[PDB]
C-alpha cells in the first residue's frame, strides 16, 4: 500500500478524447459517439487508470436490469501493452468490486471475453469469475467471433 | 531554475505567463497592486536566459473580524517546465514570507474541482485541507474547492 | 492651500520634472510637517535627482520622530529602515550602511532583505570569513537561488576545479531535493569529471520522470566536446534499457519501470533536433508515441521538430492533435493558436482562442481587453506575411496603445505608496515607467510597423477606433515610422537593429548627417554585421557619384569620417575587403553578393556563384539563411536569375528534405 504510483481518475469532458484513444488502441472493436456520451453520465463506474501520472488504461461500466435482477456489465477493462503485468488491471477491477459491496443491491457481475484472449481469462479467473455461457457470432469482423460469458455471483 | 523574489520589472512577464496558461486573467494594474502592497510574497522562477517560466502571486487578506491569513491569487508553471519541483518550491518560499512579515496563521485559495494537477499539489504535498465547496464560483459554471493550510507547524521550525 | 499643491505634484511626478517636483513637496513639508506623507514625499524627490547624501538626512530626521509615535506599525517601520539602508548603499557609503544595518536588524521583519544586503556589504569590505556564513544561511532558506552560490565562490575563493566543486558537493548531501546544486557543476566541469557528474544527473531525472531534462541542459549544448559525451551516454542508456531494464548492464540495482525507456527516447528526440538531424528525431519520437498515445508532451515535441525542419503547416497539425486530449490546459491551446498564426490560418486561430475566453464578446476583442500582447504580435506578423499591410498596422498600433495604458496605470500609486510606507517597491516602479518600452514585446511590434512603412514608401498601393484601410492609405508613411523609432532610439541602444532601422528611414529622406550618425553607432557594436555592410556600401556610393546635389559645408565634412572608417579605396574594394575577411560565413557571403551586383549590374554571374555556395565548410548553413538566399534570387536583388533560382532550390532540397520553401513545383 505504501508507495503507490498507480492511481485512478475520473473521466471528464476535458479528457474524453484520451478515453477514446485508449479504447481504439487496446480493443479491436469500435464504439460510436453515443457510447461515449453515456459514459459521462454514469459516475464512479467509469475511471481512467494512471501510472506515473500518464493515462495507461480505463474501465467503463453501466447499470443493467435484466432477468429480474440488478446486474453490472463491465464493458471495457484493459491497459496498454507496454504497461501490463504491473497491477493496473487489479486496481481497476477492485474499484468496480468496492462499489458493489458498498451498495449491496447488486446481484451479478458479468462480461464477455474473447475465446482467443486466454491471458484475460486467467486474470479474471483469480477474482472469482466462472465461464457460464459460450456465445457464437458475437463479434462481427474479428477472426475470433465467439465469446465466453464470465460471471461473478455476489449473493 | 533560479527561484528568486519578484521585482516590479518582472511583473509584466508574469502577466504573459498568466495569459499563456490560466483561464482566469487579470489586468496590469492588478499586478502593480500585488507588488506595492505585499512585495515580499510574490516569487518567480526563471532559466539562464532570464525569461520567466513560473510565478506565484500571493497576498494577505485585510479582514478585521479574523486572524491575519494569506491568500494565493495565482500560480502557474509553463508546460515546458512542469514536473520539475518548481511549484512546491514556489509556495514554500511564499508561505515562509507570510509568517515572518505579517504573522499569518493560515493561507487559503480556490481550486477547481477537476484540476487534478493542482489537487495533488495542495493536498498530497503542501497539505491543504478542503474547507468549503463553493458552487458555480467560476465563469463556466464549475464548482471550486476552498482550501486551507495551517501555518503554525511551519512557524515553529523557524523559531527553532 | 492643500489639494491644489497635492495634485500638482501628482502630475509632476507623472511627467518627471524633478526640479519642479522637489519645489512642490518642499512647500507641503512647511505646511503640513506632522503627516508622514510630507516627509517621505520630500525624500523621494532627492532620491530621483541622484542626490543621495541629502536624501539620507531627511530619512534620518523622519525616522527618529516615528519610533516614538504611539500609532507605530511593525511592518511600516521595517520598510522605512530597509529603504534608508538602500540610500546609504547607493551613495557608496558601504561602511556606515553595515553599521546602520547591524543596529536595527532586530526591528526588521524582512529577514531576506537584511541577510542579502549584509552578505553583499561583507564582500565589498573584504570580510570574507563572516560573509561565507551569511551566504550559507541564505542558501538554507532558498537552495534554488543562483546568487547565493556566486557569493560563496566570491567568499571562499577556490583555486582549482577540485575545491570549487566542494561548494556544490556539500549542497547535495545537505539538500537532497535541490536541482540547482546538481546542475551548476555541469557548466564548468570537463572531461571524465564532467561525465560521472552528468551521469548521476540523468539517472536521477529519468527514474523520477521529469520532462524538462532537456530544457535544463540546453544551455551547455554550444560545445562540440560536451555534446559527444551526452550523445554517447543517453544512447548507452537507451540500448540497455530495452534489453535488461537497467541504465548500465553492469550495475546492481532493481529493474526499471517502462516509463524510464520512454523518457530516454524523449531526450534523444530533442537531442537530434538540436543537432540538426530531423530524420532521427522523428524516428525516436514516433517510437515513443506508439507506446503511450495519450501523452501530451510527445505531441508538443513532434510539432517542434517539424517547425525546425521547415514545415509549419505540418507542425500546426500536431498542436491541434495535442489540445484534443486535454481541453482545460491553456498552454497547449495558446501554443496551438500560435502555430496556426505562423501557418497563416487567422480564422482557424480565432476559433481556437474562443475556447478559453469570455462568452459575451468576440475572441480577438477579449484578448485586446486582456492586454494579450503575444497574440497581437503573431497576428501582426502573419498579416504582414499575407500582404495584408493594413490589418497588420492595426495590431501594431494596438500593442503601442497597450503601452500608453500602463504608463498611465501608475497614477493611482503615488498617493497609495505614501499612505502605506512601501518605499522600496514604489521607487522601483518609478524607474520602471521610464524604461518600460525596452520590453521585448515593444521591439518585435515596432519592427513590423517600420518594415511595413518602408514598403509603403517604396511601392505605394471613449477613444478613437483604428480602421485598417485608413492606416495603410497614409500620405506620410515615414513620419508614422519615426514615431515607432523614437522610443527605440532612446531606450534600446544595445541592439544593432535599432541604429540600422534608423538608417533606412533617413536613407529614404536624404539626410546624410543622420545616416552617418546611425552607421557610426552600429559600427561600434558589431563591425562584421552583414546588414551593416549593406548600409555603408549604400552610404559610400551616394557620396562618390552623388557629389553635386549637396551643400558645400555638408560635403566637405562628410568625406573625412568615411576615410576614417575604411581605407583609401573606392566602394568596390571595400566589398572585396569585406568578402575576404569572413568568406566562410554564409550570411556575410550573401550580403557581399548583393552589393557586388548593386555597384555594377554587369557582374551578375559572379554575384550568383557567391551566394549559392553550399559546401560543408561554411558557417551558418542552416535553414534560415538558405531560405534568405533563395528569396533574394526571386526578389530581384541579384537580377533576373530565374534559371539560377531553380538549380539552387533543388540543391537546398537535398540538405533540408522537409522544408516547404524548397519543395518542387
Ligand atoms: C474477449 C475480450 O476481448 S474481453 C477484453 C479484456 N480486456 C483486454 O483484453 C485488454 C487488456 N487485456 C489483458 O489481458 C490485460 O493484461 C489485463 C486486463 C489483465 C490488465 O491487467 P494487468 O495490468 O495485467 O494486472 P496484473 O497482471 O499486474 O495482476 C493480475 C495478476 O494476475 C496474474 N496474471 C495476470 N495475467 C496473467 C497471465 N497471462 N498469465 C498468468 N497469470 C497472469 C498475475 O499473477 C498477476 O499478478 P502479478 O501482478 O503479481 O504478476
Ligand atoms: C491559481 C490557484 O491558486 S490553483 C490553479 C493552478 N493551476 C493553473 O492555473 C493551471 C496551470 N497548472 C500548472 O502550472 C501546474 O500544473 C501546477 C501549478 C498545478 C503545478 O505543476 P508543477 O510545476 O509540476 O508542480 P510540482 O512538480 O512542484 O508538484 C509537486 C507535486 O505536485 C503533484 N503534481 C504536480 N503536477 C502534477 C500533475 N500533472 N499530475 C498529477 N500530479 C501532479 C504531484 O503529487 C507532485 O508530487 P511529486 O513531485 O512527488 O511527483
Ligand atoms: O512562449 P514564449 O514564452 O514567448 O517563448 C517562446 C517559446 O519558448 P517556450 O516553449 O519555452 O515557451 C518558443 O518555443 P515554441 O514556440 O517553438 O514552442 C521558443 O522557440 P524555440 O524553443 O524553438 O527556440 C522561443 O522562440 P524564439 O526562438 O524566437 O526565441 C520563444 O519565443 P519568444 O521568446 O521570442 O516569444
Amino acid at each position: 500500500m505504501k508507495g503507490s504510483r498507480i492511481e485512478l481518475g475520473d473521466v471528464t469532458p476535458h479528457n474524453i478524447k484520451q478515453l477514446k484513444r485508449l479504447n481504439q488502441v487496446i480493443f479491436p472493436v469500435s464504439y460510436n459517439d453515443k457510447f461515449y456520451k453515456d459514459v459521462l453520465e454514469v459516475g464512479e463506474l467509469a475511471k481512467l487508470a494512471y501510472f506515473n501520472d500518464i493515462a495507461v488504461g480505463a474501465v467503463c461500466c453501466r447499470v443493467d436490469h435484466s432477468q429480474n435482477q440488478k446486474r453490472l456489465y463491465i464493458m471495457t477493462l484493459g491497459c496498454l501493452a507496454p504497461y501490463r503485468r504491473l497491477g493496473i488491471g487489479t486496481k481497476m477491477l477492485n474499484h468496480v468490486l468496492n462499489i458493489c459491496e458498498k451498495d449491496g443491491t447488486f446481484d451479478n457481475i458479468y462480461l464477455h471475453v474473447q475465446i482467443s484472449n486466454e491471458s484475460a481469462i486467467d486474470f479474471y479467473r483469480k477474482f472469482g469469475f466462472e465461464i457460464i455461457e459460450t456465445k457464437k457470432n458475437y463479434y462481427k469482423r474479428i477472426e475470433p467471433a465467439d465469446a465466453h460469458v464470465l460471471q461473478k455471483n455476489l449473493k | 531554475m533560479n527561484i528568486r523574489n519578484a521585482r516590479p520589472e518582472d511583473l509584466m512577464n508574469m502577466q504573459h505567463c498568466n495569459l499563456l496558461c490560466l483561464p482566469e486573467n487579470y489586468q496590469m494594474k492588478y499586478y502593480f497592486y500585488h507588488g506595492l502592497s505585499w512585495p515580499q510574497l510574490s516569487y518567480i522562477a526563471e532559466d539562464e536566459n532570464g525569461k520567466i517560466v513560473g510565478y506565484v502571486l500571493a497576498k494577505m487578506e485585510e479582514d478585521p473580524d479574523d486572524v491575519p491569513h494569506g491568500h494565493i491569487t495565482s500560480l502557474a508553471v509553463k508546460r515546458s517546465h512542469r514536473r520539475l519541483g518548481l511549484a512546491q518550491k514556489l509556495m514554500d518560499q511564499a508561505s515562509r514570507a507570510m509568517i515572518e512579515n505579517f504573522n499569518a496563521k493560515y493561507v487559503s485559495l480556490h481550486v477547481r474541482k477537476s484540476n487534478r494537477a493542482a489537487l495533488h499539489l495542495y493536498s498530497n504535498t503542501l497539505n491543504f485541507q478542503i474547507s468549503e465547496v463553493e458552487p458555480k464560483y467560476y465563469a463556466d459554471g464549475e464548482d471550486a474547492y476552498a482550501m486551507k493550510r495551517d501555518l503554525t507547524q511551519m512557524a515553529d521550525e523557524l523559531r527553532r | 492651500n492643500l489639494q491644489i499643491l497635492r495634485d500638482l505634484s501628482l502630475l509632476q511626478i507623472q511627467m518627471r520634472d524633478l526640479e519642479g517636483y522637489r519645489e512642490t513637496r518642499y512647500q507641503l513639508l512647511q505646511l503640513r510637517p506632522a503627516q508622514r506623507a510630507s516627509w517621505i514625499g520630500y525624500a523621494i524627490a532627492y532620491h530621483l535627482l541622484e542626490d543621495y547624501e541629502m536624501a539620507a538626512k531627511i530619512l534620518e530626521e523622519f525616522r527618529k520622530t516615528q519610533q516614538t509615535s504611539p500609532d507605530k506599525v511593525d511592518y511600516e517601520y521595517s520598510e522605512l529602515l530597509l529603504y534608508q539602508n538602500q540610500v546609504l548603499r547607493e551613495a557608496g557609503l558601504y561602511r556606515e550602511a553595515l553599521e546602520h544595518l547591524c543596529t536595527y536588524e532586530k526591528q526588521i521583519c524582512d529577514k531576506l532583505a537584511v541577510e542579502e544586503t549584509k552578505g553583499e556589504l561583507l564582500l565589498q569590505l573584504c570580510r570574507l570569513e563572516d560573509a561565507a556564513d551569511v551566504y550559507r544561511g541564505l542558501q538554507e532558506r532558498n537552495p534554488e537561488n543562483w546568487a547565493y552560490y556566486k557569493g560563496l565562490e566570491k567568499a571562499l575563493k577556490p583555486a582549482n576545479m577540485l575545491e570549487r566543486l566542494k561548494i556544490y558537493e556539500e549542497a547535495w548531501t545537505k539538500y537532497p531535493r535541490g536541482l540547482v546544486p546538481r546542475r551548476l557543476p555541469l557548466n564548468f566541469l570537463s572531461g571524465e569529471k564532467f561525465k560521472e557528474c552528468l551521469d548521476k544527473f540523468l539517472r536521477m531525472n529519468f527514474s523520477k520522470g521529469c520532462p524538462p531534462v532537456f530544457n535544463t541542459l540546453r544551455s551547455l549544448y554550444k560545445d562540440k566536446e560536451k555534446v559527444a559525451i551526452i550523445e554517447e551516454l543517453v544512447v548507452g542508456y537507451e540500448t540497455s534499457l530495452k534489453s535488461c531494464r537497467l541504465f548500465n548492464p553492469n550495475d546492481d540495482g532493481k529493474e526499471e519501470p517502462p516509463t524510464t525507456l520512454l523518457w530516454v527516447q524523449y531526450y534523444l528526440a530533442q537531442h537530434y533536433d538540436k543537432i540538426g538531424q530531423p530524420s532521427i528525431a522523428l524516428e525516436y519520437i514516433n517510437t515513443a508515441i506508439e507506446s503511450t498515445p495519450t501523452l501530451i508532451e510527445l505531441f508538443l515535441v513532434k510539432a517542434k521538430i517539424y517547425k525546425h525542419a521547415g514545415n509549419i503547416k505540418e507542425a500546426a497539425r500536431w498542436m491541434d492533435e495535442a489540445q484534443a486530449l486535454d481541453t482545460a490546459d491553456r498552454f497547449i491551446n495558446s501554443k496551438c493558436a500560435k502555430y496556426m498564426l505562423k501557418a497563416n490560418l487567422i480564422k482557424e486561430a480565432e476559433e481556437m482562442c474562443s475556447k478559453f475566453t469570455r462568452e459575451g464578446t468576440s475572441a480577438v476583442e477579449n484578448l485586446n481587453e486582456m492586454q494579450c500582447m503575444w497574440f497581437q504580435t503573431e497576428c501582426a506578423q502573419a498579416y504582414k506575411a499575407m500582404n495584408k499591410f493594413g490589418e497588420a498596422l492595426k495590431k501594431c498600433h494596438e500593442i503601442e496603445r497597450h503601452f500608453i495604458e500602463i504608463t498611465d496605470d501608475q497614477f493611482d500609486f503615488h498617493t497609495y505608496c505614501m499612505r502605506k510606507i512601501t518605499l522600496r517597491s514604489y521607487v522601483d516602479l518609478l524607474k520602471l515607467e521610464d524604461v518600460l518600452r525596452q520590453h521585448p514585446f515593444y521591439f518585435k511590434a515596432a519592427r513590423i510597423a517600420i518594415e511595413i512603412y518602408l514598403k509603403l514608401h517604396d511601392n505605394p498601393l471613449p477613444k478613437e477606433e483604428l480602421i485598417p484601410e485608413k492606416l495603410a492609405k497614409v500620405e506620410t508613411p515615414l513620419e508614422e515610422a519615426i514615431k515607432f523609432l523614437t522610443p527605440l532610439k532612446n531606450l534600446v541602444k544595445n541592439k544593432i537593429e535599432t541604429h540600422l532601422f534608423a538608417f533606412e528611414i533617413y536613407f529614404r529622406k536624404e539626410k546624410f548627417l543622420l545616416m552617418l550618425q546611425s552607421v557610426k553607432r552600429a559600427f561600434a557594436i558589431d563591425s562584421s554585421h552583414p546588414w551593416l555592410h549593406e548600409c555603408m556600401i549604400r552610404l559610400f556610393n551616394t557620396a562618390v557619384c552623388e557629389s553635386k546635389d549637396l551643400s558645400d559645408t555638408v560635403r566637405t565634412v562628410l568625406k573625412q569620417e568615411m576615410n576614417r572608417l575604411f581605407g583609401a579605396t573606392n566602394p568596390k574594394n571595400f566589398n572585396e575587403t569585406f568578402l575576404k575577411r569572413n568568406s566562410d560565413s554564409l550570411p556575410h557571403r550573401l550580403s557581399a553578393a548583393k552589393m557586388v551586383y548593386y555597384l555594377d549590374p554587369s557582374s551578375q554571374k559572379r554575384a550568383i556563384e557567391l551566394a549559392t555556395t553550399l559546401d560543408e565548410s561554411l558557417t551558418n548553413r542552416n535553414l534560415q539563411t538558405c531560405m534568405e538566399v533563395l528569396e533574394a534570387l526571386y526578389d530581384g536583388s541579384l537580377g533576373d536569375c530565374k534559371e539560377a533560382a531553380e538549380i539552387y532550390r533543388a540543391n537546398c532540397h537535398k540538405l533540408f528534405p522537409y522544408a516547404l520553401a524548397f519543395m518542387p513545383p
